[PDB]
């Protein structure tokens, strides 16, 4: 769908899993109440957030120990583009829009 | 004194650090030896610190040489490498240890801290949630988790295929969660455990790399270090399957053994030396093992001074010239760095590396142990020690590597790891009907292979008649035991099966009967006739292979290795051969702990064959018995197959059935010595083409000849070579009233076939079990008790005819042997 | 380049020779490696040969340094010592190896030649006179005779008391004649042998010295290296008797172990590492062993490259930092010189020395072996080799050391040695009736000893109640198993007996029950309460001693050592304790080859006690069974005593009888774990003062209480802790119809007492054998077969009540265990 | 007796044994037909001779490998005195006259 984004797990224990980005904030972490529950000791309880403000999707680190990466580069916050790879712990997710 | 004298002293000071700096290194997290920590003052003074000296070819100050030497050999890493005989290996370590090291990135440091968070959260949960988990505590040794992680990660960085782990109980479930990656739902499914002994497989994903690597953990008994050769055999079987290493197309050895140990067991258990001795052998090498000793400087209540006679628990590794790294368990960065160096050495030189991780055991050995009763000094020191995670977090803040926000992030993560394991656990409220017979063309092909010699090969004059007699047997019959074994293995190879055969002097045979490998009289070149069956007449591979080796003079490590090899490849035909069955007791821990019981205990299956030369011949109590009675004692429904065949062909069918039944079950065979050259113990071509395995056997006069079974009044039940002697006495004394029935398969007892056979003798008034072995040995202790219970209408009144009960397998005198033997045959016909 | 650069290179060249010169040494008499043999050219040239360099502090030419270095490390002796961590030991070897050596005197050379004459004459006789002596041939290795001679002579030169030898079969009768000094009449009394395994004692007389020394040889199986720990224990027992070494008034260790080995076995057998690990331990050290490897560079048919993963067969010795000397077997002078150096090192540093004598095996491994079939290159070289005696005679003439008349004298002597052995052989055509009970004063004295603490000693707060409870038990009764054991050992000590107790964590006890040694909470000082009983109330010694140790984490070497210790001193009470009986299978070679069979085979007697914690408690298959069935299988009339006592006092009497019966017979005891703290498994003071050992036991209601044995219709025969459970069920269910009889002594079966007891139950209609162990384990496999045969009027119809037959000693689940246990007790009362 | 000498074994496997010297030549060796049969691998088949000519007793080496010693000194031939010690192989004999 138009305006909504997709996250596809390409590297990790749940490879092939898909998460739809259709909300203002989408939490990613090891807390079982996370929108995107990424189960691994490398992922923090509260790790990242996928934020949608206006038209652009943003990934934001919310105090994780292992950080958040966009296309192998560490970020605090980053605007995402179709085809970008987000690393949350040992998980590698592909962003599609 | 001269500058020449001062230079000499510096060259010697440099050698003193490289050789003995490990003795001054700060490796103990507890700092228990107050007398542990000046070498510098030996003609060299404070004045010479700024004097330049030549070095390999630059010129450096004495203080610059000293700072490099101290950083490399006297900090948190004790390097032992100048005992290595290969100069290339010494230079390789010297170059990587003496270079200025670039500190880890913040990302790497945070990653190590996340693994300490996971290791400590796991331990906290274990001690809190369940009672009686003190004996398995990794507390005081959690640094082994980022260290193992760094090993596996480095193997993934080399693009290898798998890391197979062997370890004792301490920190096992922690390794399963944080290294193997098993979920908490599987780890704590029904906790009462057997979970400390089971095998497991998982996938390791690199955090900063692009590769994945398979990680597995093998099953093991409580017997410390017994699993060491088992791991090696398992890895070699995997390597052979992946066409890597010694028997592969690449020299990568892409299956890596990661062996964990305790400090008291690594020094006291002889199987450690025996397994290290396999490390570079053609038939046993795995391209080098990464060893980790979790050196908590205690063995239950015992101090290192009562457990070893050497400076370090790892000194046995000097046996094969392995480099040893002593590393302070309080420094996780040095622990991870040593782990990566170790994998790089193993890759560069295809040889073992030993990592001695010095740590402590925070608790007593088990629940209800006050460890200060036997070690008050050690535990007064331990009681004041801060945890490795909090100490590392404190170090990173101190060094300014991480911010206070980042420390809070790390503390938040830890609580999240603890909540993760507490939440998940809370929410957790057939035989193949195949023909063992082959066609006459197959028997001929195997006989022709013995004469299909390589171009310009020179056969020893005494080995040539053996080759020609095997082509004769193949086409004409009268096939002996030694040929029937090779007929069985060669025909499995032709069918595409991997056949691995090994033991002491197995290539030739202890009794000069096998000749599986033949030596070129002028060049020493080897030729393996059965290796020709790996190729079809059209030249395409069958998929089969003959892997035949002479073992080291070991039983424990050799039997363990072969058991592990059969677990590593269930499709392989794996046969270990004892010189004489009498020596297999040196491998009793493997027979007891793995072969006879692994399936019932762990669900781990093995199809290993043990060939045990057995038979009373007057050669002494150490060259007579494979202890049939002990294997029969160990047996339980579906445990093992135990046999003692009397015929070359019946042994052929036994082996072929074993390799084609589609069942994974160990096979124990009591094989012959003098019966190998017995002219009567020979078989027809038809016995190989038109028959199958016979668990019970009758005399050929009752099955082929003109023998009347109705004139029989006395029946002699036996097994082995004594049948021929009884039969010879029967022929000479022309006795129609007596018949001899052979039990070829001792376990499982063939109740139905035994019943069917005895029913063909209606006039039998007295039954007798005849054996060479003493009354308390052989098959009688079990048969005497089970035969009248299993078949009460056939064996109630079954008497015994044998040698008398003895404390040894036989008499020492061959004259006594000859007298005792004639007595049995005289009683059998008395 | 500068003289500074050249000096640096010389210091490094000096280190290169000391470290690696052994790799270039001419040690192989066969010179098989054509690629074995310039290090000098590394910035150093022909021009620098006459340039002076500083040395430790003289100034020598490069050619003078090179000649010393080459003579010391690159001739017929390969010295390995720079791996030794102690600098004093490296300096000691460096000084004796790098000095200019004064050649032997003509007298010494002629003496070595007389020993080669004797060694070769003996071998020639052996091969000529008897058939089938090829397997024992010392041909190609005769230099081991003057070498062993030089060892023993050097020990006599130090004024030591005895040299005890352990060795395999190769050259044994040669050692017996030419080293031990046994006459030919005894050596070849009735040759058919068992003579290759028997022990022997003789007196060695020095040829040029004033001293004599006792020389003995220990008995051994065909199991290569199994005797290694046995020798060590035997020597330690002798040392303790002579008040020498670790437990003596002098640091002389005047009993010397001389251990011979084969090259394939020394590298492959794990017991070698395990025994080397004992070398410096308080409880096992013998002041250093002299090791001789007869390195004939072959193992039956196997080449060294298939037998080991290290440069040398002796590399395992680097484990304990032992110096290793590789010596050319063709140089008997270098062989004798290395032998003397080795004894001097052992005397100076009380540590092992390894001598690797490189030689060859002139013949095949046995009669009817053409060794060129598997090793044609080696045997083409051997076939051209002249004998060591003739080569040495040729060398002495060549060097002008002996005249032609003297050579003829030496040839005349040889013929006289040959005629000597050919002529002599041609002309050769109870139990002690002692009370095991003690008085109340003795029980009190042992209880008071636990509270008779040293001045200013601080007892751990958890250990103090144990001490006080033992004084209470001694005066009031209710004596537990752990106290009764110490009551038995302490009272033997008071009677003057040496008591040696050891095993893993034995000082405290695996179950925190023994506390034989107590640790000072503030200083770590040890206190042994039973050591007070070694002194009488008047202060005079009793002659008794408590030697209690924590062993290394070994079973094979620990059990072997204890067996050897009991052979070395038959008057000592020697007890080895397994952590759990399940681990004793790691010592199976010792149980099979020595403990159970040594007496029948060699006439060698042992009174060793094995304590094997046994019992089904839900702790897994490796913490449940000492394999009662295997020990019972090994048993033969007078072999061993096998017991499983159920009572503290009956165990007390068992131990006291064992130590006072005046019979040397091994004792196997299945000891408790949870039954140690069972409130019912307690004994009265009267049971220790007014009783003896009871092989059979009845319920105290029938012997003390008001129990009617006539109301009994069902009899339950059992052994061990299950009695208490059955008895508890009997009390709760108030069952008069059932009675429980305990068989305390499993072997020898007490036929008479068992009969007498069952006769006191006239109304019994059904008998049942009750055990915790599976049907194929425990006492049933043997009892089920022997009880109805031995007592047909008492046990014909004896049924079985137990766990079902299993491939493991137990189930892995403690829940399954609890269910199976209740099932037995429910069936017993069904 | 006067004129006759004595040999007493003090060191050797036959310690305490005595040999009377009452002949012109008395052979000592490992040959079983020796007058003084000293049984040891260190003693040669034909080792020494004790010779009586006139009044004096003499010990003579007759081609042994290990030699003959008189009071710890090697000899080819030597006149013997009461109390002298003769070493023949590992045997030490005391001469009395
Ligand atoms: C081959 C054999 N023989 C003996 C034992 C006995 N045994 C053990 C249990 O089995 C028993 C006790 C317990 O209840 O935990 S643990 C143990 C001490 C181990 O010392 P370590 O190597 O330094 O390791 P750490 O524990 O990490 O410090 C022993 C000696 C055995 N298992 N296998
Ligand atoms: C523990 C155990 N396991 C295996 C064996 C078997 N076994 C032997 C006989 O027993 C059998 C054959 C024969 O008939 O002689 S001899 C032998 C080879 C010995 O090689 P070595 O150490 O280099 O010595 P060397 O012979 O002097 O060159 C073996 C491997 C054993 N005895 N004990
Ligand atoms: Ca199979
Ligand atoms: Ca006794
Ligand atoms: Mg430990
Ligand atoms: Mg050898």
């Amino acid at each position: 769908p138009s305006g909504s984004a997709l996250l596809v797990v390409k590297r990790g224990p749940n490879a092939g899993s898909r998460f739809l980005l259709d909300q203002p904030t989408t939490s990613a972490g090891r807390h079982p109440d996370s929108d995107i529950f990424l189960d691994d000791v490398t992922v923090s309880r509260r790790h990242a957030e996928f934020r949608l403000e206006g038209g652009e999707f943003q990934v934001v680190d919310v105090g994780s120990l292992n950080g958040t990466y966009v296309n192998r580069e560490p970020v605090d916050s980053a605007v995402l583009a179709n085809g970008d790879e987000v690393q949350i712990g040992k998980f590698r997710l592909v962003f599609l829009t | 004194d001269s500058i020449e004298d001062k230079n000499a002293r510096v060259i010697e000071l440099i050698a003193a650090y490289r050789n003995r700096g490990h003795l001054m290194a700060d490796i103990d997290p507890l700092r228990l030896d107050n007398t542990r920590f000046d070498v510098n003052s030996h003609g060299l003074t404070l004045w010479d610190l700024d004097r330049e000296f030549k070095v390999d070819v630059q010129r450096k100050k004495l203080r610059d040489i000293l700072s490099v030497l101290r950083d490399a050999y006297c900090r948190h890493v004790g390097v032992e490498y100048t005992h290595i005989l290969e100069p290339e290996q010494q230079r390789w370590i010297q170059e990587r240890v003496e270079t200025k090291h670039d500190k880890p990135t913040v990302a790497e440091q945070k990653y190590i801290l996340s693994k300490l968070n996971a290791a400590e959260a796991f331990e906290t949960f274990l001690q809190t949630k369940y009672v009686g988990q003190k004996r398995f505590s990794l507390e005081g040794a959690e640094t082994v988790i980022p260290m193992m992680d760094a090993v596996i990660d480095q193997c993934a960085e080399h693009g290898l295929d798998e890391v197979v782990i062997a370890m004792p109980h301490r920190g096992r479930l922690n390794v399963l969660a944080n290294i193997v990656g098993k979920p908490y739902s599987q780890i704590f499914s029904e906790f009462e455990d057997v979970k400390y002994h089971l095998g497991a497989t998982g996938t390791y994903i690199q955090m900063f790399g692009d590769n994945d690597i398979e990680v597995s953990l093998t099953a093991n008994p409580s017997h410390l270090e017994a699993v060491d050769p088992v791991l090696e055999g398992l890895v070699r079987a995997k390597q052979d399957l992946l066409d890597t290493g010694e028997e592969g197309s690449d020299n990568r050895f892409s299956v890596v053994p990661l062996m964990l140990h305790g400090d008291a067991a690594f020094a006291g258990q002889g199987v450690v030396a025996e397994t290290l001795n396999l490390a570079l052998l053609r038939g046993y090498r795995t391209g080098g093992t990464i060893h980790i000793v979790v050196n908590n400087q205690i063995g239950f209540t015992t101090a290192p001074t009562d457990s070893r006679s050497s400076e370090y628990c790892t000194d046995v590794a000097k046996m094969i010239g392995a480099p040893i790294f002593h590393v302070n368990g309080d420094d996780p960065e040095a622990c991870a760095w040593v782990a990566r160096l170790a994998v790089d050495f193993r890759q560069a030189f295809k040889k073992d590396v030993v990592i001695d991780m010095l740590c402590y055991r925070r608790r007593g050995h088990n629940e209800g142990d006050d460890p200060s009763m036997t070690q008050p000094y050690m535990y007064d020191v331990i009681d004041t020690k801060r945890g490795s995670r909090k100490a590392y977090t404190e170090a990173l803040i101190g060094r300014g590597d991480i911010s206070m926000k980042e420390a809070e992030d790390a503390l938040r993560d830890y609580q999240g790891q603890l909540e993760a394991v507490f939440n998940e656990v809370r929410e957790l409220e057939i035989p193949s009907k195949l023909a063992t017979a082959v066609d006459k063309a197959m028997l001929q092909r195997i006989g022709d292979a013995h004469l299909a010699l390589p171009e310009g090969f020179t056969v020893h004059p005494r080995v040539r008649p053996v080759l020609e007699k095997r082509r004769e047997m193949a086409y004409e019959g009268r096939i002996d035991w030694a040929f029937a074994e090779l007929l069985a293995l060669g025909s499995l190879i032709a069918e595409g099966k991997l056949v691995r055969l090994s033991g002491q002097d197995t290539q030739r045979g202890t009794f000069t009967q096998r000749h599986a490998v033949i030596v070129d009289r002028k060049t020493g070149e080897e030729f393996t006739p059965l290796q020709l069956l790996a190729t079809n007449p059209d030249g395409t591979p069958t998929g089969g292979k003959f892997l035949v080796y002479n073992s080291a003079l070991s039983e424990f490590a050799a039997v363990g290795f072969e058991y592990g090899y059969s677990v590593g490849n269930p499709d392989a035909m794996v046969l270990w051969e004892a010189q004489f069955g009498d020596f297999v007791n040196g491998a009793q821990s493997i027979i007891d702990e793995f072969i006879s019981s692994g399936e019932a205990k762990w669900g781990q299956l093995s199809d290993v064959v043990l060939l045990l030369p057995h038979g009373h011949e007057g050669q002494g109590p150490d060259h007579t018995s494979g202890r049939i009675e002990r294997f029969l004692q160990l047996w339980a429904e579906g445990s093992m197959t135990i046999a003692m065949p009397s015929t070359p062909a019946n042994y052929f069918h036994l082996l072929r059935r074993h390799g084609k039944d589609g069942i994974q079950r160990p096979l124990i065979v009591f094989t012959p010595k003098s019966m190998l050259r017995n002219k009567a113990a020979v078989s027809d071509i038809r016995d190989f083409t038109e028959s199958k395995f016979r668990s019970v056997l009758e005399e050929p006069m009752y099955t082929d000849g003109e023998g009347d079974r109705n004139k029989v009044t006395r029946l002699l039940l036996t097994s082995g070579k004594i049948y021929y002697e009884l039969a010879a006495r029967k022929a000479k004394e022309n006795r129609e009233d007596v018949a001899i029935v052979r039990i070829e398969q001792l376990a499982p007892l063939p109740r139905r076939r035994l019943a069917e056979t005895l029913d063909r003798y209606p006039n039998v008034k007295e039954k007798f079990w005849v054996q060479e072995e003493p009354a308390n040995q052989g098959a009688w202790p079990s048969f005497g008790l089970t035969l009248p219970e299993i078949l009460p209408d056939h064996f109630t009144g079954l008497k015994r005819i044998s040698r008398r009960a003895m404390s040894a397998p036989s008499s020492g005198s061959s004259k006594v042997h000859a007298v005792e033997q004639q007595e049995i045959l005289d009683t059998a016909f008395g």
